[PDB]
């Protein structure tokens, strides 16, 4: 079963990323994969608090927005609050019982903590642009266009948590639980972990970046600029997050960490492809809901759907998946601002005479 | 990098520095007292150890240290520093704690 | 089972601290208990990094220490590395699947995150005073004098984690798992949560404060002052941590949050007393190992054991437990410094004649 401090003295450098011996002593002088140690130092260096950003002017801009632009902005904010609500708790609940090297354990905890700062900043933004924040928060759980993807995203986490609990309680093998037969396969647990990380990669590298386009499109019009500063800080963290999941996925896929994992990654390549395609298709439908009542300067259904295809191809190639959409140039190049970062008068008559006209 | 320092006893002889001797003396003097601290006296002594340090200079320093802790909140330090000083005066005059017989002393004096 | 985003739209202000509906939407505009929101804001404001502390002089001081004072310092450092190693992961693993209000969920993640900075600072201190840190870290798991105390603390976490897995997989009731009968009692689960929180309170409010005395005793002699600067920042965090466990325990014990919990607290009152007293005796035992090779100016076995009994009475009274040791004045009063932030020449002859000699 899971232990918070395993008694065995293991060489933490030879453990795998997941399913090895639970981490005991937390040391940071050495790493098996130093990508996670760098992600920790970089996330610690980015530490910000929401209240340090002035969002008071954003209230005036919001009230002046057209009715359908209030809708576009506030719907993207509820979806953001939702996704980072899941991201606040889920990496800690789903990954900590599986991690077996210290540098990856601490990164996941730092990753999750930094997400709670995002959740706090959404509360900060909401309470500074609307009159009753309860109106926005109460709509997040019941919203038709949100709850479809909320339960879809949480399921990959939930199913991984469930199999992890059986694996700790019962161990591998064929078991009987209240008459019914229950099979606990570590290979099927490694499969749920891989599929979950793929879903999280699509969540943070595609779903959120579609949201960044909406938040920053208002900022290119010098509107909602306090929100833009916070979303810009969130985007800087979000690049660190997806890099972590990219390195996890590629280390698992390449068999560097677990020889068994290389085959499991290949048996999932079709599910992972359909997973990303589904996510991309869901955001295009979400884009269809945003502009249901009209568009704004710089952003409509076509533009946002084009960015969906653009950002999706980039992310999927980063994890070794086939590109599902046509090749395309960046439809919103302006988004990159927010995501990255006399005379020498002497003569020589001799040298001139050395010349025939 | 242990140096193994030496202290000079009252009879001129030397031995390895042993802090438990200081612990016992202070614990003896603070017995029965309220709101005193052996730890406070030792740290406030700022006692500078050098090889060959006189044992009388060590004791005279912790007397001053406990004497300066006499306060309204910790009044019983008046008795801690007194017992350290009475102990010091016994050694200075007799070489031990227990005083000689009344007759033997008058004869010598 | 546990879900990372529960579908039900519930009034989070009316949920209990634990075992209620798993938190869905993360909001911070309102709290049921604002103590945890204040603890979050206070922990975020204390955010510090180990590298911002100058520890260069500490390497010279350490090498110059007597051989047995090297023992005291490095043994207290290994024990610290151990305790905050558990504390890095354990509140996230053992409490997150049980919390049902958002302000407590985010505090536990902030609490756990701040512990990883402690774990990193221990690596920072170690790698700046010894030549091969691997010698120090490898002794934490194998040295027989340390790991004995590790399993005492980790067990309360492990047993709570296990029952939580059964409670999510099987639910409450009498079950059969591989023939053998398995009973899942929520009342016995609330009992394991309460006992675990009691163990953590003794860990952070007694065990660590005994360790603080050693680090600061070197600093009262102007030695190891870089370590002392870091331990002082850690102590400021640890004061927030024990405040969290105290408020949880007292809210549970008074039945204010869960009426059923009030009686469960009374059925544990004896176990919790023995739990705290045991911790004090274990730390008193640890002190005997520190000074097995000699003492130092201002600190020996008796002084530190007196502080153990002194601080234990205070902590146990704070959570409604009987005092197990005699009343005592603070044996190390210096520790409180580190655990908190002419003549008027005119005459009147006529007035003088109005006087009878
Ligand atoms: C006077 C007195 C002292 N003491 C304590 C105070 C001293 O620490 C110790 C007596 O001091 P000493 O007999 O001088 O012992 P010491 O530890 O200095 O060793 P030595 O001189 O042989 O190297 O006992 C008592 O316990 N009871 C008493 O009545
Ligand atoms: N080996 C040692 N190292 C350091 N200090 C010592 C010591 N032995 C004794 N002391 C301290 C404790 C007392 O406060 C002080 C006077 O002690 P003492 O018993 O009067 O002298 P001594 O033992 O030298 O005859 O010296
Ligand atoms: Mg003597």
């Amino acid at each position: 079963a899971y232990t918070t401090f395993s008694q065995t003295k293991n060489d933490q450098l030879k453990e795998p990323m997941f399913f090895g011996q639970p981490v005991n002593v937390a040391r940071y002088d050495q790493q098996k994969y130093d990508i996670f140690e760098k992600l920790i130092e970089k996330q610690l260096s980015f530490f910000w608090r929401p209240e340090e950003v002035d969002v008071s002017r954003d209230r005036i801009d919001y009230q002046a927005l057209p009715e359908h632009e209030k809708h576009i902005f506030i719907s993207n904010l509820k979806y953001q609050t939702l996704l980072d609500s899941i991201q606040g708790r889920s990496p800690n609940v789903a990954l900590l019982p599986l991690i077996s090297i210290p540098e990856l354990e601490t990164w996941v905890e730092t990753w999750a903590f930094s997400e709670t700062i995002h959740s706090r900043s959404y509360t900060h933004i909401i309470r500074n642009i609307v009159n009753d924040p309860s109106v926005v928060f109460d709509d997040i759980v019941t919203n038709e266009q949100i709850q479809k993807r909320a339960e879809g995203i949480s399921s990959y986490y939930d199913e991984l948590i469930e199999m992890t609990s059986y694996w700790h309680l019962l161990g591998e093998g064929t078991h009987t639980v209240n008459g019914k037969t229950v099979t606990v396969s570590l290979r099927e647990l490694k499969k749920k972990l891989y599929l979950c990380l793929m879903s999280v990669n699509a969540l943070e590298a595609i779903r959120f970046y579609v949201s960044f386009a909406c938040s920053f499109a208002f900022a290119e019009r010098e509107l909602m600029e306090g929100n833009a500063k916070i979303i810009r800080l969130i985007a800087r963290d979000e690049a660190l997050h997806l890099t972590g999941t990219q390195h996890m996925l590629n280390l698992l896929r390449s068999g560097a960490d677990d020889p068994e994992m290389a085959e499991i990654a290949e048996e999932c390549k079709q599910e992972c492809y359909d997973l990303f395609v589904q996510a991309a298709q869901q955001e295009k439908d979400w884009a269809d809901y945003l502009f249901r009542d009209g568009s704004m300067i710089g952003l409509n259904k076509d533009i946002l759907c084009q960015y969906v295809e653009y950002i999706t191809n980039i992310r999927m190639q980063a994890v070794g998946l086939d590109l599902p959409f046509q090749t395309r140039s960046n439809p919103i190049p302006w988004i990159n601002t927010w995501l990255v970062s006399q005379i020498d008068s002497e003569v020589d008559t001799d040298d001139l005479s050395n010349f025939q006209l | 990098m242990n140096q193994n320092l030496l202290v000079t006893k009252r009879d001129g002889s030397t031995e390895r520095i042993n802090l438990d001797k200081i612990h016992r003396v202070l614990d003896w003097a603070a017995e029965g007292l309220h709101n005193v601290s052996i730890s406070q006296v030792e740290l406030r002594s700022h006692i500078q150890f050098y090889d060959g340090i006189k044992t009388s200079d060590i004791h005279e320093t912790i007397i001053k240290a406990a004497a300066d802790l006499i306060s309204r909140d910790a009044p019983d330090y008046q008795y801690l520093a007194a017992r350290l000083a009475i102990f010091h005066l016994r050694k200075k005059a007799y070489g031990q704690f227990e005083p000689p017989a009344l007759y033997d002393h008058v004869v010598k004096m």
